[PDB]
RNA sequence: AGUAUGAAAAUGAUUAUUUUAUAAGCAAUCAUGAAUAUAUUAUAUUAUAUUAAUGAUGUACCUUUUGUAUAAUGGGUCAGCAAGUAAUUAAUAUUAGUAAAACAAUAAGUUAUAAAUAAAUAGAAUAAUAUAUAUAUAUAAAAAAAUAUAUAUUU
RNA sequence: UAGCCUUUAUAAAUAAUAAUUAUUAUAUAAUAUAUUAUAUAAAGAAUGGUACAGCAAUUAAUAUAUAUUAGGGAACUAGUUUUUUAAUAAUAUUAAAUCUCGAAAUAUUUAAUUAUAUAUAAUAAAGAGUCAGAUUAUGUGCGAUAAGGUAAAUAAUCUAAAGGGAAACAGCCCAGAUUAAGAUAUAAAGUUCCUAAUAAAUAAUAAGUGAAAUAAAUAUUAAAAU
RNA sequence: AAUAUUUAAAAUCAAAUAUAUAUAUAUUUGUUAAUAGAUAAUAUACGGAUCUUAAUAAUAAGAAUUAUUUAAUUCCUUGGAAUAUUAUAUUUUAAAAUAUAAAUACUGAAUAUCUAAAUAUUAUUAUUAUAAUAAUAAUAAUAUGGUAAUAGAACAUUUAAUGAUAAUAUAUAUUAGUUAUUAAUUAAUAUAUGUAUUAAUUAAAUAGAGAA
RNA sequence: GAAAGAAUUAAAUUAAUAUAAUGGUAUAACUGUGCGAUAAUUGUAACACAAACGAGUGAAACAAGUACGUAAGUAUGGCAUAAUGAACAAAUAACACUGAUUGUAAAGGUUAUUGAUAACGAAUAAAAGUUACGCUAGGGAAGGGUAAUAUAGCGAAAGAGUAGAUAUUGUAAGCUAUGUUUGCCACCUUCGACUCAACAUUUCCUCUUGGUUGUAAAAGCUAAGAAGGGUUUGACUGUUCGUCAAUUAAAAUGUUACGUGAGUUGGGUUAAAUACGAUGUGAAUCAGUAUGGUUCCUAUCUGCUGAAGGAAA
């Protein structure tokens, strides 16, 4: 099981301890998705930043490449070269 | 006070709705955190994900902060909270010992659910 | 203050195109009609260029400041000119040459090749890594603080 | 000079940052009234004395048809009672920058573990600039619980940060501009028109109260509950 | 009805959540309003217009204020189900029946994604010719606001060293094209010159001016 | 059952600690007592704390020696935190290190010790004032905020009012407004007269009205509406103000950069000259007095007063 955590809010008005926690967690920019294997340690860290973050549990995690592939929009065309 | 910080003493309807939504989101986050931990513990014992989700007896979190957050006396949910504590902080130097939450700096990020028992 | 040349700009007058006499502010940008001009592939229901219909956004520039649209500094405009350079040295770094030597070749010198110590006639494994050795304090000699020296080829 | 900034590198390198575990108690199960496992509860290893709370000791304040110690009056024949004056005791009730016997959270902070390594610490060799700061919020000192005041503490922004909101806006609420594009999610803030975007529900107001900068004691009129 | 308080969810009751559970325990929530008081000097000043509803009568308006809420309404556990609504189509007699849909409120930044482009680093490739390299191109990721400051890389100008070429050329200017463009290049036009101290690499600088 | 001992428990650190205050101290760090008088000793001190540097603090250990203790051991001054001062230049000793031709020496060094720089990181061995005759470089390293005061109002009403708190009056304390006074802050570097005034209303006069055992009348007093019109001339003083005189229906109070100096004035304030009183040794000075005494401006824009041209009628 994995927490899919997302940095919903910015870190602009945020104090330095909370910023440091966010950095440790692994979230860079706003809406930067990160999957974390569930445990007590990561849960407590997420609780510490509960108002900046959106968490949701998952069966499986996704690698960055997979996430990118999921994101990619449908090109509404099929090329045929001649 | 020649510089004009034109901030109204009370919130609009739309502001209040947004605040409520934010409060609800933090409760949801907490719920997710507890749920994931429970699922993990079920897996450790030796159940599948689906089985864990089904389980009648949900495991309560052992770490302290999480356990406190779960308690409504310490950290109440938005549905539990009073109208007043959603939209008014305690401010000892204000008249009424109360102040709009929107007047708190970084109120959109910072959480503040519980006020004192009689203030 | 040479001689030629000079569609360099500021600046003046005039003509052409275009906009402008019910509209208000860095005079621009973006949207967007219209009018005009040019176009030897405008085939057009065309393309570029010029032009304050109309709409939206838009608080000169620099300096100095916690902070300037500021009614703080400075500038009438344009043209030309106007500010981290050299010498003698020292320390770092990078590369290149040579290398336990380098530079210099007349010798002399500088740096390196040994660490110390105020200084002195002292100065690095007695059988190997420090638990050995060298120096300064101390001493009969060790120990003790400090730094340095040693595990086919010297750095 | 140190603090904060930059460049180039070094490893028998993770030492950095964040959180968890660590404790106490209960119930259940298994071994030998003890130990281990599981679950739950508890602001949960170590350090602390602010808030709060408190009146212990210290320093202060009040009351007793209460008691004692003396004094001033007063009635009968020096003894005696009452109306007392102070102190002390007793009982009850109170507060303080330099009182804390109770006592948080935040905090300081340790090991291992997990997560951050397209990431941190440390060290080495070198370059700086800066030492007039401002506002907002919270807790104070000074001031008059005055100042766009003054002095420092913590956080953020501005400083050096353009963009959206707050009519206009250095410091507030969101959010950090490599260059475009403009379909989708949106933040704060908004959705009668000016102006991009709205429909409902239940109550209350009738004063244009109010509608993004809340003006007090008090008075009048209602309304509920007892 | 009258007198007198209080304006309260601490207690109390009601409702909801969590532990054994038709009950107990613990927690959370629910208790007035209006007016007057009211007040200075360029000019009304919610930013402005303006906002308070009304039967007859609308395929139609009825806060744009205050307070508690929702995203049609009601149960069940974000989700489904039922209910009526609204719109539409069909069938039947402007109505009825059947069925399809809408229920994801929306606006909103230079936020994030998508869509492409650039540079830098990390990790994989491909092509072409310290090949463990270089150039170019892919993919995935991270980064790219900036005063004081630090670091890296370029361009214009002038001189010195080397140096083809040529009026069908070169230089300078104007106009319009081109190349992710302080620069250079193409064409046309103009004026000069029988011609670049030219391209390129080095060396250097009286080497770039809206700020004295 | 009794005596003695060992003691334990409770309380106490309120006494005492050389000395401030704080923390600590009865297991005593406090007190008494024996010995002693040594460790108020000598060389190396890691490692920490603190920390810009200079310094500061705790200190294991190694080595030499000493005192107490049966021993274990303890002592590198004081229960702790203050009790202090760099270099340079001199001075005194010890050291045996250098000895400018050699030898001595001198002189320098090492080790220990000495006195102060209190503006206390100490500029020199050694330095005060004055300028309105001044000069240069720079910095700003009435308006704005506040409303203690002031002015005005409100609530409550002690108390005056021949009687009755509320006709009229209204202690001290309470709640506000104003930005008219005197302050405070430091974002921000001229008083009066003349002339012309514009605005406010918290109204002085004029108009309307409520109350007034304290409205018989008439004069008043107090309050509500009301800013249309009006609201002074002289003597004194630079004065605004104030005192007075004579009037008036009344001689209201403000705001406007305490309106108005590119509109006038320049008496006050103000520099150069001079004198007086006081202060100073003095140059000179003054919340002093007096006589004298320096700025100018043709209007570009806005605005206002008038006057034309053009124009879409
Ligand atoms: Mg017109
Ligand atoms: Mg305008
Ligand atoms: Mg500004
Ligand atoms: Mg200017
Ligand atoms: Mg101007
Ligand atoms: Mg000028
Ligand atoms: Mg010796
Ligand atoms: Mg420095
Ligand atoms: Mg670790
Ligand atoms: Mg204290
Ligand atoms: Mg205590
Ligand atoms: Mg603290
Ligand atoms: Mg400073
Ligand atoms: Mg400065
Ligand atoms: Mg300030
Ligand atoms: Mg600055
Ligand atoms: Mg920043
Ligand atoms: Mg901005
Ligand atoms: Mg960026
Ligand atoms: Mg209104
Ligand atoms: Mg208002
Ligand atoms: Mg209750
Ligand atoms: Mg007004
Ligand atoms: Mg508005
Ligand atoms: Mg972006
Ligand atoms: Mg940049
Ligand atoms: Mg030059
Ligand atoms: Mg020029
Ligand atoms: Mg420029
Ligand atoms: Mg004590
Ligand atoms: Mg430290
Ligand atoms: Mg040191
Ligand atoms: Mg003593
Ligand atoms: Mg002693
Ligand atoms: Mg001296
Ligand atoms: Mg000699
Ligand atoms: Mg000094
Ligand atoms: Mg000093
Ligand atoms: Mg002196
Ligand atoms: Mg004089
Ligand atoms: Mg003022
Ligand atoms: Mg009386
Ligand atoms: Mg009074
Ligand atoms: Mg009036
Ligand atoms: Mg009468
Ligand atoms: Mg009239
Ligand atoms: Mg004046
Ligand atoms: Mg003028
Ligand atoms: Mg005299
Ligand atoms: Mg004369």
């Amino acid at each position: 099981v994995f927490y899919k955590v997302t940095l919903s809010r910015s870190l602009i008005g945020v104090p330095h301890t909370t910023k440091s926690i966010v950095k440790s967690l692994g979230l860079g920019k706003r809406g930067s998705i990160v999957y974390k294997k569930v445990n007590p340690a990561i849960a407590g860290s997420l609780a510490k930043v509960k108002e900046l973050v959106k968490v949701e549990v998952t069966e499986h995690e996704l690698t960055p490449s997979q996430q990118r592939e999921l994101r990619k929009s449908n090109p509404g065309f099929i090329v045929e070269k001649r | 006070g020649g510089l004009l910080w034109k901030i109204p003493w009370r919130m609009s309807t739309h502001q209040k709705t947004r605040q409520r939504e934010r409060l609800r989101n933090v409760d949801q986050v907490i719920k997710q955190l507890t749920l994931g931990l429970h699922v993990q513990r079920c897996q450790d014992k030796g159940l599948t994900y689906q089985e864990a989700m089904e389980s009648k007896k949900k495991y309560k979190p052992r770490s302290k902060s999480l356990r406190l957050l779960n308690k409504p006396s310490v950290f109440p949910k938005e549905n539990q909270m009073s109208s007043k504590d959603k939209y008014w902080t305690f401010d000892k130097k204000a008249v009424g010992y109360r102040k709009g939450i929107h007047k708190v700096p970084k109120w959109t990020k910072i959480s503040i659910r519980k006020a004192p028992k009689f203030f």
